[PDB]
């Protein structure tokens, strides 16, 4: 219903070759999924996992700025790989889905079932709408620079509105011992973190140069701007990550870079197959 | 050729009017906005 | 047609299930011995339990490396056998190489993702990070070396059974493995930062950024897969499209 | 000889005078509405005056972009017309492209030089920087998008009327335009630094160093002018020295 | 009176070609001037404009060090462009002249006629003798490394003596309320800067390791030394700024860098013109 | 050939036993270590 | 007794050529030794010389970490040069020997015979076992990446145990005015350093997150880990340091990189010599 | 065979002994005039002794540079003499070039190693670092320019007597010399850091890291020696193996 | 040739005297400076 038979006919694959290709896909794609889970999860948690773990770290200054900048990195590289090599537009969504799968597994088994923290206190939460819109921008524009601009803007801007339905109810006010707190703050105080005291929270604190009514908005744009840079940089990093050569040697013992080329991609190879 | 002289004599008079109908409007659309206080 | 001539998956399935069972055993050990014998590092029971597990890891993982690497290097293919290799057997061997990569990546997932947020989880129920904390034993001394062995074994197999890998040096594969490999020595940086003025409170601290830079090398899977797909296309052309074998031996010569 | 066959400057002069008049109007608006209605951001008159001007900019500049880009893309030359282009008309079109570059650079001068020290001047007569301060409206929301439109339009014209630019992608031109273009999103960094612990007192503050790095891309005028001069020399050789046209279509092929 | 007819004859330009070249110069040179004004002004003001704006920021430690290091950057790149492409030695002087034109325009219209500050309080002032000597060194030596060394030394050393006639009289002592001030300091206090308090001045403060009689001299040499580095670095940046290639594509859709070459510069092209 | 079919039929049965003699031992050598408290 | 005659016969050197080669070695090798002394000594003293000079700066945190990281740099580059160009495995040992020769000369003539400090108070001391083991690893493995890993581990780990026989006796406790000191500390206080007060010592201070019984061990591993990186990086720097080309020019005045090649290393040159 | 046709070492020995004697004289001057006349910088005897030595250095070192460079440039070989150079004389001239390099490197050793720890030694017997302290005079104003002259002279000789160096520009040699050369202007950074908030207490301070980065250029001896060895092998092939001279003039042409 | 042997026999004796007239002077010019206190 898509155009798969035409693609297979253009590739000149006999039925056994088609079955072998299907087996290659079924073997390699789960491997890529697991690698994305592991590596992207490590990168995200060790760069932005602290705001990710706890409800009271989700603030208006650092969370919506740090999170998208860290998240765009693997997404840009994987999108480069998929789009450039196979014309596949689901890179960023796949990255964020893998990250969320790993995050949910660790929160349920590590934080909750081992450390006895409640599940609602460790919602990560989502970063998916921005990745989806970035994928849609890359597919519709087909240009990676226009994709950098527009998709990075979307990725940096849609983070806070997309997470507001999850963490908005946690901002309801409570009064404890005559002191006003957000419900996330009282959840953080209620469930003791022996290794995490209050003063380590890198959250907003207000300033005499600060417009309290615009804070998130400013954080929504700065995180966007850097994203437009970060994407671009990591897009070039994708070209570094796709570098596939061999160190061959001969005679004097000299080492030369050698590239294995696809024979089907040559000038007259497809016509001579028949 | 001739289509060069004519396609280009048509974009001279075409470009000099998308300039004079945008000059006028843009000044009329921004006043209607300035004097109307839209927003 | 005959599937078995160019595909086999028994070893891959066995490795996957074995790694999953080992991870489940580690999880059960953590959930059974951490609150009762892992709270105090100076207690004799802490020694007998967690340092005993550490010693078990320190004695088993080198044995794992020795056995796997020695078996791979011992049943090697000579240059004669790698020059007249049956292309169907080459497809099967590339499937085997992808499965070795999959086992290595499963080990990396266990080390860097699951048994790392479980550590942050442990970092918040304890006063301060130690060095042989329940968490560390299972990953730092268990999961870390585990994936490293698989990584070496993966490359080993390739550059022993795949002629191309025995010919030139797969640059992307090198980094893909060296990355998580070099992650284990970064435990020194981790400990040095925790014990001294690099602070310990945050899990996303600058001293924890060595792991992300070293794991960025895992993104050379793009080059690894590019090489694999190019060779797979060449093998498909040779075997099924009746094309000349010269495309398999033309571009990786001196 | 006939000047008009390879040179025309009416559009360049009109754009120059129009940009100068717009800048003069912005200056007059600032000098007439800043001290009386721009001191307090919470007053209704501040809204009616400066946010009204901001809304006018937000409604006019997208219209400017739409009209200019649509006209440039609509009266496009087909590949047939760009392959048998009269070299005298090509000289005229390169003059037009240089004039588009000149208009874009005049916009960049207005945005980055004049209406920036005028902002530092405003930063010292006010308590603290706001977000829609008299200065901002004229440049951040006016001069900034203005030059950006011209930049896109410049490239647009070139890669639509100049065959070479329609053939390959002028790397230097890309950066030359993208630089001041990306300068506008840096207003987010500016505001985030001002509002939080990146300090605000200095005008030559580290948060203001994004603009200099992004405007360094304006120095790719060297490559832009190298391409322009090479094409101009080739056109001079073809038209007046009776040399072969093959020098115009030899070096930018696949 | 120079040798222009010989140059035109060597270039093989018919009179219409000469007129077309003159029109190219008359169109492009003002564009380059305006671009230098804008971009160089932005760079200078956002890296070293604070010491530039006010009389009391012109000190013995930071002003004569920061100013030449910031100023040498655009000068080196523009000198590279002009000298390498057209053998024109007026790069640094043109850069500084453009910077001063922009600075004077903004000081008269922005600082004075809008913000009501006096003109004498906002003299920038000049950085021209160093640029002139750098241009002379580049022309006379014809070597850009010897130019880097000697011209960077000149640029970093001549800054303070060249500005002393302008800001020397501003250092005369005054006594206000029994306190000694420099006349620049009293000018700074007299004319209120709501956004610029006293403590933000990055000026000398003295130290127990400091030789007060040598301060400027040391600042004259350090600013020189870094200049010798900076020039060199930005000279290479000039080669980056003159990169002029196209991304052409064909067939598989592959993109290749392509360079448009000057036909007149080939081996036998000039001889075949006749 | 035949040595391919046979060298490879010999490493299948060879590899499936260096797997089952290492599974057993590694579990017996680490218990002897766990239950003996060596160290 | 090694295989030198076979090597000379393979090189096709007449006896006068052999004598000329011996003279080349006898002239160049002392030059390389002196250059290593000078440059390596400067680098080491200006990066890690402060812990090197004084007995009381040799601590458990900064000395055994800073010293090997600084020391591995020149060793890796010189080992690259020697091994890649001539297959000589004595690079790191030569570097450390040159550093120690320079250090002893300056300590005897500068610190002792001019500044009147005792010789025992300025023992540097040694860094030689790690360099020797690194050389042995490079020779035995013949792979520079396995050499990077294992030899960097050795270099970072063997520093403290190799220096313990020299500075271990200096840690004996003394009681002065009812206060406990290490004998190195009392030596530092006894011999007045007018320019070096106590508070400038970058030495261990203890922390609430610190395991006092493991400090050196941790410092032994971190210094190892960075070494494994540093070696690798500087190995690539070796390829930068062996870049040997000429800027040749012709005609339009264009400059091209040109490499002078060894004729003996060509395909058929050795066979045509006879 | 005849040694003298391709080897001579009198100039090298003279330069070595002269540099050693100059260093010994500097050491004796420091040990005789530092504690009695170098403690206070405001005393007239401090002037008469140490500023007198500084003036002697400032008058002699430029004279050294002038004499050496003028002699090297004055007795130059014309392009005709450098094209029909006797290869035995070329071997002798390459030996001379290596000896010039050795003299330059001896100067670098005196400047950067010996008279630098002797300075740290002086930094601990004085209250604070001055600018013309006994140490400085001997190295900053003496040893520093000394090696710089030798460096220029070394290159000078090569690109005047060695055809290859007169042909192309020995990239490695450039850096090898420029490094310690640029080290002398770093005295400005040293003084600026000492006098202001870059601190002075440590000798291994960040302001002292300009010298290490500039002296890393001394490691281009690898490229210098690679060029020397390649030319030496070519000369050995030409002179003794009766091979064609074309290998000497083939690879360094336009 | 012969001009080689002679141009080079002339720079040996030429170089060994610009060495011995600079040795002497430089030591005499720096003393005249040291013992005269010029400055
Ligand atoms: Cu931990
Ligand atoms: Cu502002
Ligand atoms: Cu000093």
């Amino acid at each position: 219903i898509f155009r798969t038979e035409e693609i297979l006919k253009a590739a000149k694959m006999p039925p056994e070759a088609v079955h072998m290709s299907r087996l290659i896909d079924a073997v390699y794609f789960p491997i890529l999924i697991i690698l994305l889970v592991g590596t992207y999860h490590m990168h995200f948690m060790l760069l932005a996992g602290d705001w990710d773990f706890w409800m009271d770290w989700k603030d208006r200054q650092w969370w919506p700025v740090v999170t998208p900048i860290v998240g765009i990195t693997y997404c840009s590289a994987i999108m480069y790989y998929l789009w450039v090599n196979y014309r596949q537009p689901f890179g960023a969504t796949l990255c964020v889905v893998c990250l969320l799968i790993g995050e949910w597994l660790t929160r349920y088994w590590g934080f909750y079932w081992w450390s006895h923290y409640p599940i609602n206190f460790v919602t990560p939460g989502i970063m998916l709408p921005g990745a989806l819109m970035l994928d849609f921008t890359l597919y519709l524009t087909r240009n990676w620079l226009v994709t950098a601009l527009v998709g990075g803007g979307f990725f940096g801007l849609l983070f806070y509105p997309g997470n507001w339905p999850i963490f908005g109810p946690t901002h309801l006010p409570i009064v404890v011992e005559g002191t006003l707190l957000s419900m996330a703050d009282y959840m953080g105080h209620l469930y003791v973190r022996t290794g995490t005291p209050e003063y380590v929270r890198h959250i907003e604190q207000g300033s005499l140069r600060t417009f309290g009514g615009h804070t998130t908005v400013i954080a929504a744009f700065f995180s966007a701007f850097v994203s437009m840079l970060m994407f671009t940089v990591w897009w070039y990093l994708g070209k570094v990550y796709c570098t596939a050569f061999f160190y061959v040697k001969g005679k004097r013992g000299r080492i030369v870079h050698r590239n294995d080329v696809t024979a089907f991609g040559e000038e007259g190879f497809p016509e001579g197959i028949k | 050729d001739a289509a060069t002289t004519q396609r280009e004599i048509e974009k001279n008079s075409g470009a000099w009017k998308v300039i004079l109908v945008s000059t006028a409007a843009f000044i009329v659309i921004g006043a209607i906005i300035w004097f109307g206080g839209i927003g | 047609y005959d599937m078995s001539l160019w595909y086999d998956s028994k070893f891959y399935k066995f490795g996957m299930i074995t790694m999953l069972l080992v991870a489940i055993f580690w999880v059960w050990y953590q959930r059974y011995f951490a609150y009762s014998h892992g709270m105090d590092s100076m207690e004799p029971e802490f020694d007998r339990v967690w340092m005993g597990l550490w010693r078990v890891h320190m004695a088993i993982m080198p044995l794992f490396a020795l056995v796997t690497w020695g078996w791979i290097l011992k049943t090697r293919d000579t240059k004669e056998q790698l020059d007249n290799l049956d292309p169907k057997l080459e497809i099967k061997r590339y499937f085997y190489y992808m499965m070795w990569l999959g086992v290595y990546i499963f080990g990396v997932y266990w080390g860097g993702s699951f048994f790392t947020e479980q550590d942050a989880s442990w970092h918040q129920v304890i006063i301060r990070d130690t060095s042989f904390t329940p968490s560390h034993v299972v990953m730092f001394y268990g999961s870390f070396p585990m994936y490293i062995v698989c990584g070496v074994a993966t490359y080993l197999y390739a550059m022993t059974r795949l002629p191309l890998f025995s010919r030139g040096i797969s640059f992307p594969l090198v980094m893909a493995i060296a990355g998580p490999l070099m992650i284990l020595p970064n435990v020194g940086l981790n400990e040095w930062g925790h014990a001294f003025w690099f602070m310990e409170e945050l899990f996303s601290a600058p001293l924890h950024w060595g792991f992300v830079v070293l794991g960025w090398a895992g993104l050379f899977q793009g080059g690894v897969a590019a090489q694999i797909i190019t060779r797979y296309s060449n093998l498909t052309d040779v075997v099924w499209n009746n094309q000349s074998k010269e495309i398999l031996n033309n571009r990786i010569v001196a």
